[PDB]
């Protein structure tokens, strides 16, 4: 706003105004700036011109809380922001402010501009994956705009008769043109020559024997005019795709995007493909009435047949022949099966232009519940035990509720705001633990040159065949760093030590069929004090190595604390795990490695280890409401559970829960 | 010249052969009052030739292939679409293309008769093979805008002349964008940016002047209608 | 005693009380007087809007009357929501409302020739015919029904030109006028009862670049009313201690909050235009040596090689 | 609304009752015996959450401080006018059916089942030859505030507590206008929340005039009754009253006659009826934004008037006496251009 | 942390000095934390230009 | 109708014919 | 290749870090160069044979830092350390 | 091809009027209508009011004996006043009644140049032994401006600043007839329907507006 920006900077404004002449002395000056002369605006707008700001969003609860940025003048009373940063600040708009702080010396300038820049914080500090990505109708225009529907006017039409080919367009600049004047509809499959775009990997191999695609070659695609226009936006050289842009095709383009190419450009791509969202959005038709939402024709006769059902139930129980429990477990199983059945219907029903399947089905908002309940019918609610209450609700919100249900209703969210309320405080009282633990943590040293790491098994090889992708690669060595060079059973290696794992890396990995990898480590990491750069990996915002100094101690602390709000085992297990108090279940080890048998009674569980290297069998006593821990026993069969003859190796598990980490210290080691 | 605050001033800035058009500063709420009448004159109304329809010697069904060239009968429309043309009569002429043996074609094969060239005889077209006879009947014809794909669908013969749309305008893309910027005291004051990009038959400059001549003419109707009005004055 | 920092109006009646005037007073004073300053808002950016149906909300953006969508008649539309936001919060009944308005709206006559509709044989016969903006009623758990509602959104009354806006469905087909094209597809429109709650911007936009210090602990005031400055949280330490920022922060703890002597120099640095100075030493940190000190605990600064150090001036 | 609502609350904390920090999950959530006399929607949504409720409509209490609601008696399948007023144990102790269930206009019941709420929260069907007491009304749960929200049973119950949760909150405005589509509950509302004035005694209006309004009683006698005008209320807003009658007009007992802030002709009008349009425009309405047109600003539809007050005090130092002046030490006179000599 | 008394006395018994190398000691003296932009390493750069660049 | 406070606006209503008593003096 | 950035962002971050090894060092590179050059527009007025000024030419009077920042990315500044 | 020269026709109603311009070239005779109703609704000059004087008052948030409405409720009514005027300088007008009756805007006694075009409207309802007598600012402008650009003057304590409306013209709206049967014989025909406030006739406007836009564009055909 003007009438905060002319009182932030009125020191500059007074320097310069008595420089220009404009006033004779300070004193004169101050005063001009305070009756705000129409002298002062003109040399507002040129001190603040690139003169970075700090916007905060109290609370902050992670490190992108506070970011630095340009201002520009602005009239009205209101902090504008750009809002693809919301979710960076986690901040609605219901009426949330903001804090704005100003640096003044050099140093803190060049500091703002350089390390704080919102421009140069894409990337999370937790996962790496951008969180500057289009969020709510960016998605949905785009998903508008790049959906194909096979009866649209302007349609492709193959040769026939006295007609010949119709809908084959020059270059999209004509195609436009077309468009505009009231022949074709954006959403119509076509053939167009494209002479700027670099075709698919695919394509190019047959139409250019890869001599090497140039700007300037002229091929044929066949798209709707949406997806060329969708093209234009990515960056020159980005190879063409033919896809509807659910939400999930986006996050991929996008991570594609931050990997293979500079900040910047993400940067503005992901700038280019908002505008053209928001301006597609607004043609999308995606409108709500109580025409849209409509009730399936065939409820009545569900809710009618599982009605017999039940009462013949009640009936029954009434007979005597039925416990009170028998009853409640009878009930919740029919109306769990009504619900799930109007819910398939419910899908059946919609075809796939209604508005609200077009905001859920492309990955914008809610979920398939949500809708049913809307439409279908409510199903089954709580009660302040935790039970579900054996009456179910027929009734849907378009259709009105009756009092009792609305009633019980009622008796369902509270819980969940009451629940909702509480959790805020014990989300952050970790990571206050958390940062006061580790904040001396920071890197010291370039290298330590200790070949010591870890292994990590990057895929699996099933006995059906080829190769089963570990779920925990994302996370485990993802962007680690190697230790030693990846060579397979071949004589060839493939990945050098000390080249930090990336996509291209990983994914050229697992097609040469690797299994499991050595990988340096901040465990191993061998120096006295903080830890090393090369031992450390790869920075989670930078993108690349890490530099020397950067305090890593405080960003482990925030990630960890930051995700803490969305949970429900849970915050206590969390809590329990770092504080290494003695655990509820207490479960078992093998002290001694060897098989494993079974001599328990009914009352209590007696098990005894048979060494395998001569040694003493060793026999323990525990509760029998614990189950055996099921051990991929020599047969490869994790199905197998435990039992007398399974093979164990040291310090497994005997039964579920989990063990004491002071015992698994001083069996296995550190 | 004096009743509006501030004079606003077009400038431009020029690369190969597009061009940025920046005007500023419009009164508040002008920017896209202006754009996009400008943007619509711009692709509409400006007057030039071009090829309406084609006739080949050896075809019967237009689908197959023309013997003895290598690009189907659908790239060599797409080809000939493409190539400018400039008349002065209004009515139309007819185009001859004739070619024999080995080789590639160009556009400065073409022969125009008086009144109308072609100015970029340096276009590809069609490869013949060994003993290639492609003998082309071109129809140039002038207009406004852009006709739909197919001029006329109940209009034919057998004949075999094959209706194609026809890019008359010699104006091929323009875009606009609206930003604001501050004058006085308010800070909401429109700046327009307009992005044009044309052919080889017009420069763009001279393009936008004769959009800004139709309108003025357009709007010198409205303002006929009275003598006396008082309205508002700018430099 | 001055209008405190943002307050601003007319002054509409002023109250004098003296003890010598036989009028009872808290003991110790003489005079009193209350002084009432009014003012007259409106509505801008950042004022918080509400529906009935909590679907809350903050103004955005003021467009002129001229970009406004407008129906076909040409009435501009007075206010547009968003759409992504009904289905996940459930509060589907405005919609049903927001129709039931432009039936009320218009005014309806249902056509009574071959007898009532089925759809009309429990509605009341005071509502088979209403004037244009006549009121009506829906006691909860009771009134409107779906299908009345539906029967009622076909039989409106045409406008003053013989036309009918809106269509069966409930939507129309507006005009966009920031462009002149219209909408591909028809949209939702009605009217609606919006009030507008008690969170104005015009009390909490406030701005400080320097003013009053406090006597005793030697940082800025509190609050809006006496012009103060705002708090630095640890977590926004923190949140600086994450990017590597060391100057920003020293400057944030030093210079501009209890440094005495370094926001003078920095102030006149500013305003002469040379160099910022570099920080001194904080008041906290000599209070903190004072009250150690205090306790017989010999604390002293001393340099890198060992010689002693005073921080005494 | 915000008085009237606030002389009705049921709070469950205060001096000799649990602490904030005591109440556990058990004592915040409904408990089935809630129906018609705490009303379960409208509550805080912050952390006093459940402690502090309302009470009910029809709601009145006996005289040893338990709350009573009424009901109808049911012989057998005859429904009567006779009312009865029940507590939570008689309650208990009978069999209650809903008041939507379908009656006859003779006053007996059609179908043979009938729905019918029991003791410990159950619901179920029961022939009609035993059902003692049906309710009154529909609205027997809900509050006062709650129950002028139209279209009430199509949202869900978490957006009815904001929706019940922020008519509390409005502002009232220069000129308001009555709704279009309200729920009847707000004309009592307004009439009973007694910032309206309404007639004691017949009579004819003599003298009306924007600040008194006078009456002759049918008797001879005259009534005079005078109007707060532009005085503060305790958030800042202002309290004006206004006639709505003119001279020559015959009134009844009972009727308004003076509309205060936020009533226009007897009725709680709290906001406008506007225009409005479901659609994405262009990002200006993105999370929760709202786009208003400029005429609202023209036509003043959203303006309000806020007062505020200033309190200056001058005591007696141990040196002297505060005194005030218009000689302030060395200011000058233009500073000091706009107070008078006082 | 806690317990400030018998950190206190015991820091004092042994004449304990303390090195600033840390974020908390750093924030509550004032100077710069050894972090980041902070720490010895960069703290003494020296800048001037280059020798080809002249003024004519 | 169903009004019992004098000059009241009149206000058609959706409802079912529901009179055992008027809301209390609240 | 990509488009010509606007404002702060110029000359990007990237090109930049090309020439210094360590972004905190060019923190500490810039803010250092950027007061030589502020000191010696201030004593032009009054002084001679300061510190060298600006060696690419200043716009409409535009900040120090931006002038720092921008000879950094043409490597027309050395670095000593 | 075709080189038809655009025609405008009028037709008149009681105040309100429709033009047909035709004929257009295809998907542009929308474009041209926006523009006419995106000036006619902004730019168009005109006169209201912009300060009153009250007899016996000092503010606005108060009231007057013998008046039923107070003084905000006056000024709102006043606000709708419809006046037209030429000269270029603020003029003045008053306006006094005593005695029961209704105080409208009839009564209003303008001087030479400016009119005043609703006698019929209702500004006060005027009780017995109740005086009235106020005077009124009368300014030339267009658009609108806020009241408060008003209170700056540090004129006397007696004026009280009011807000301005200049724009005369109150509705405007448009229809496109397309001939779109595949020949050459595409073409649009616009429809455009203006009603103003009584106080300037709708041809006047429409002028007014094409002389704006015509200036406007004229920038554009100056070579370099
Ligand atoms: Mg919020
Ligand atoms: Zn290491």
């Amino acid at each position: 706003p003007k009438l905060m920006a002319l009182e932030l900077f009125k020191p500059f404004v007074m320097k310069r105004l008595v420089d220009l002449n404009h006033a004779q002395n300070i004193k004169s000056a101050k005063r001009m700036v305070e009756r705000q002369r129409p002298q002062v605006w003109d040399v507002l707008e040129e001190v603040i011109a690139e003169h970075p700001v700090l916007l905060n969003r109290a609370p902050t609860l992670h490190r992108l809380g506070i970011q630095a940025f340009e201002p520009m003048l602005v009239e009205g009373k209101a902090i504008q922001l750009h809002p693809l940063v919301c979710e960076a600040f986690n901040a609605d708009f219901d009426g949330d402010q903001m804090a704005v702080h100003l640096p003044l010396s050099a140093e803190a300038q060049a500091e703002a501009r350089i390390l704080m820049l919102s421009s140069n914080n894409i990337l999370s500090p937790a996962s790496g994956r951008p969180l500057a990505m289009p969020r709510l109708d960016m998605v949905t225009g785009l998903y508008y705009l790049t959906t194909e529907v096979p009866g649209d006017t302007g349609e492709y039409q193959p040769a026939s008769g006295d007609h010949p080919e119709t809908g084959v367009y020059s270059s999209p600049a004509e195609a436009i043109m077309a468009a505009d004047r009231g022949v074709l509809s954006v959403r119509a499959k076509i053939k167009v020559r494209l002479t700027q775009l670099r075709p698919p990997v695919e394509i190019e191999a047959e139409l250019f024997g890869h001599s090497g695609w140039q700007p300037g070659d002229a091929w044929m695609a066949e798209t709707t005019l949406g997806r060329v226009m969708f093209n234009e936006l990515l960056p020159l050289g980005y190879p063409f795709v033919n896809k509807q842009m659910h939400k999930k095709v986006q996050a991929a383009i996008i991570n594609d995007l931050a990997e293979r190419y500079p900040m910047i450009v993400v940067a503005q791509t992901v700038d280019k493909l908002k505008d053209a969202g928001f301006y597609w959005a607004t043609r999308s038709g995606v409108t709500v009435s109580m025409a849209d939402v409509l009730v399936p024709p065939r409820k009545k006769e569900i809710l009618d047949h599982y009605e017999e059902r039940a009462d013949k139930v009640e009936k029954q129980f009434q007979r005597g022949a039925l416990n009170h429990d028998e009853r409640n477990e009878a009930l919740v199983e029919i109306w769990k099966e009504a619900t799930d059945e109007v819910g398939q219907a419910l899908r059946e029903h919609y075809p796939d232009d209604n508005p609200i399947i077009t905001i859920v089905d492309s990955g914008a908002t809610g979920n398939f519940t949500q809708t049913r309940t809307l439409a279908g019918m409510k199903g089954l609610v709580t009660n302040p035990k935790g039970e579900f209450i054996p009456r179910p609700v027929k009734s849907s919100f378009r259709e009105g509720l009756t009092v009792l249900e609305y009633f019980i209703n009622t008796h369902g969210a509270r819980k969940g705001l009451a629940d909702t309320a509480l959790r805020t405080a014990d989300s952050g009282y970790l990571t206050r633990r958390l940062v006061d633990v580790s904040q001396d943590v920071i890197v010291r040293e370039h290298d330590c040159q200790t070949e010591r790491g870890i292994v990590v098994e990057l895929a699996e090889r099933a006995p059906d065949g080829t190769l089963i992708r570990d779920p925990y690669i994302e996370t485990s060595a993802y962007a680690r760093t190697l230790g030693t060079d990846a060579v397979d059973e071949a004589g060839n290696v493939i990945v050098e030590r000390g080249q930090d794992l990336g996509d291209p890396e990983i994914d050229a990995l697992l097609a040469a069929g690797i299994t499991q990898v050595k990988v340096r480590s901040v465990l191993t990491c061998a120096t006295s004090t903080g830890v090393c750069a090369t031992c450390y990996g790869r920075s989670m915002a930078t993108g690349k190595l890490v530099d020397i100094g950067e305090a890593v101690g405080i960003v482990a602390a925030q990630s960890i604390g930051e995700p803490g709000t969305q949970l429900t085992g849970g915050l206590p297990r969390v809590q329990e795990l770092f504080e290494a108090r003695v655990p509820r279940g207490k479960a078992p080890i093998a002290d001694v490695t060897g098989r494993v048998r079974l001599e328990d009674g009914e009352r209590f569980y007696k098990i005894t280890i048979v060494p395998d290297d001569g040694g003493e069998e060793v026999v323990y006593d525990k509760i029998s409401k614990r189950q055996r821990l099921r051990v991929f026993k020599h047969e490869d069969g994790s199905e197998r559970v435990l039992s007398d003859g399974d093979h164990v190796e040291v310090g497994q598990q005997l039964m579920e829960g989990s063990a004491d980490p002071h015992e698994v210290l001083r069996v296995q080691g550190p | 010249m004096l009743i509006s605050q501030r004079p606003t001033l077009s400038e431009d800035v020029l690369t190969d052969n597009r061009s940025q058009f920046v005007i500023e500063p419009l009164e508040p709420g002008f920017g896209y009052t202006l754009g996009n009448s400008l943007r619509r004159t711009l692709l509409s109304s400006i007057p030039g030739a071009a090829v309406t329809s084609i006739r080949i010697d050896g075809v019967l069904h237009e689908f197959t292939t023309v013997p003895g060239v290598k690009e189907d009968v659908t790239e060599i429309i797409l080809n000939l679409k493409s190539l400018v043309v400039s008349s002065e009569e209004d009515e139309p002429v007819t185009m001859y293309l004739r070619k024999q043996g080995p080789g590639e074609v160009t556009a400065g094969d073409i022969v125009p008769p008086a009144g109308v060239t072609v100015h970029n005889p340096g276009m590809h077209i069609a490869t013949l093979n060994d003993k290639g006879k492609l003998e082309v009947e071109l129809v140039v014809e002038r207009g406004r805008g852009y006709v739909p794909a197919v001029q006329n669908r109940a209009s034919g013969a057998e004949i075999g002349r094959i209706p194609v749309d026809s890019i008359y305008s010699p104006v091929l893309k323009v875009t606009y964008k609206v930003d604001a910027t501050r004058v006085e005291q308010r800070t909401d004051f429109d700046k327009l940016i307009l992005d044009v990009e044309t052919k080889n038959s017009i420069s763009p400059r001279d393009a936008l002047a004769s959009a800004g001549k139709t309108l003025v003419e357009l709007f010198g109707l409205a303002r006929e209608l009275n003598v006396e009005a008082e309205g508002i004055e700018i430099g | 005693l001055k209008v405190p920092h943002g307050e601003s109006g007319k002054v509409i009646g002023i109250r004098v009380f003296s003890r010598e005037d036989e009028d009872e007073l808290p003991a110790g004073v003489n005079e009193l007087v209350r002084v009432y300053v009014a003012q007259k808002r409106k509505i801008s950016d950042g004022d918080k809007l509400a529906g009935r149906h909590g679907n809350k909300g903050v103004i955005g953006k003021i467009l002129p009357v001229e970009d406004m969508p407008f129906l076909a008649d040409g009435t501009p539309v007075d206010i547009i929501l968003n759409t992504h936001g009904v289905p996940r919060r459930m509060n589907i009944g405005q919609i049903l409302e927001t129709h039931l308005g432009w039936c009320a709206h218009s005014g309806w006559k249902v056509d009574a020739a071959k007898g009532v509709p089925d759809w009309a044989a429990r509605l009341p016969d005071e509502l088979l015919e209403a004037q244009p903006n006549a009121i009506v009623s829906t006691p909860v758990f009771d009134g409107a029904q779906e299908a009345e509602l539906q029967g009622l959104l076909s039989c409106t009354l045409p406008n003053r030109d013989g036309d009918v806006l809106v269509d069966a469905d409930g939507k129309a087909m507006l005009f966009d006028g920031r462009s002149g094209e219209p909408f591909p597809y028809p949209v939702t429109v009605g009217y609606m009862y919006i009030m507008k709650l008690h969170h104005l911007v015009d009390d909490k936009i406030h701005a400080r670049s320097t003013g009053p210090y406090s006597m005793i602990t030697q940082q800025p005031l509190g609050g809006k009313a006496q012009f103060g400055g705002q708090r630095f949280g640890e977590m926004e330490c923190w949140a600086m201690q994450a990017y590597g920022a060391a100057y920003t922060l020293q400057e944030l703890l030093t210079i501009k909050s209890d440094d005495t002597v370094g926001r003078v120099k920095v102030y006149e640095a500013i305003v002469k235009g040379e160099n910022i100075p570099e920080p001194g030493i904080p008041e906290s940190f000599k209070v903190l040596l004072k009250e150690l000190q205090s306790l017989c605990l010999n604390v002293e600064v001393l340099s890198s090689d060992g010689a002693a150090i005073e921080l005494r001036e | 609304l915000s008085g009237l609502t606030h002389k009705r609350r049921l709070s469950a904390l205060g001096p000799g009752g649990l602490s904030r920090e005591r109440a556990g999950l058990e004592v915040r959530d409904v408990h089935p015996s809630h129906y018609g006399r705490m009303c379960p929607i409208e509550t805080p949504e912050g952390p006093n959450i459940g402690l502090i409720g309302s009470l009910s409509v029809y709601a009145r209490v006996n005289p040893f401080g338990f709350i009573e609601t009424p009901y109808r008696k049911v012989v057998d399948g005859v429904v009567s006018d006779e009312i009865v007023y029940l507590t939570a144990d008689e309650e208990d102790r009978h069999v209650v059916a809903q008041a939507n269930s379908p009656i006859d206009a003779d006053g007996r019941f059609v179908e043979p089942r009938v729905l019918v709420r029991r003791k410990a929260g159950e619901v179920e069907y029961v022939p009609s030859s035993e059902v003692d007491y049906m309710d009154v009304s529909p609205r027997q749960m809900v509050s006062v505030a709650t129950a002028m929200i139209p279209f009430l049973e199509h949202d869900d119950a978490n957006r009815a507590l904001m929706g019940a949760n922020m008519q509390r909150q409005a502002v009232p405005l220069v000129r308001s206008e009555a709704p279009l589509v309200g729920t009847g509950m707000e004309l009592r509302a307004a009439i009973d929340a007694g910032d309206v004035v309404v007639a004691e005694e017949s009579g004819v209006i003599e003298e009306v005039s924007a600040d008194y309004i006078t009456v002759m009683h049918d008797n001879g006698t005259r009534r005079t009754y005078r109007m707060r005008k532009f005085a503060r209320s305790n958030h800042g807003t202002c309290a004006n009253q206004c006639p709505i009658v003119d001279a020559g007009d015959r009134v009844e007992a009972g009727q308004v006659i003076a509309d205060g802030p936020c009533t226009d002709d007897g009725e709680m009008a709290l906001g406008k009826n506007l225009l409005v349009a479901i659609m994405p425009w262009e990002g200006h309405n993105y999370e929760d934004a709202i786009i208003l047109s400029n005429r609202l600003v023209e036509e003043d539809v959203l303006t309000s008037i806020h007062i505020e007050e200033h309190e200056i005090d001058a005591r007696d130092t141990k040196l002297g006496a505060e005194e005030i002046t218009r000689d302030i030490p060395n200011i000058s006179d233009e500073v000091l251009a706009d107070l008078d000599e006082r | 942390f806690q317990e400030t008394t018998r950190v206190l006395t015991d820091a004092a018994i042994n004449c304990r000095s303390d090195k600033l190398n840390g974020l908390k000691e750093n924030v509550i003296i004032g100077k710069l934390i050894p972090a980041g932009t902070g720490i010895n390493r960069y703290r003494n750069i020296a800048v001037q230009p280059t020798e080809e660049a002249r003024a004519a | 109708s169903n009004n019992s406070v004098p000059g009241a606006p009149n206000r058609v209503s959706f409802a079912k014919l529901r009179e055992p008593l008027e809301v209390p003096g609240l | 290749g990509y488009d010509t950035p606007l404002g702060i962002t110029n000359p990007p971050i990237d090109e930049l870090l090309d020439r210094v090894s360590s972004k905190y060092a060019l923190v500490i590179y810039a803010a250092k160069r950027a007061r030589q050059i502020n000191d010696y527009y201030n004593q032009l007025g009054e002084g001679i044979l300061e510190y060298v000024g600006p060696l690419v030419e200043p716009g409409l009077q535009e900040k120090p830092l931006s002038i720092a920042l921008r000879e950094i990315h043409a490597d027309l500044l050395e670095h000593t350390e």
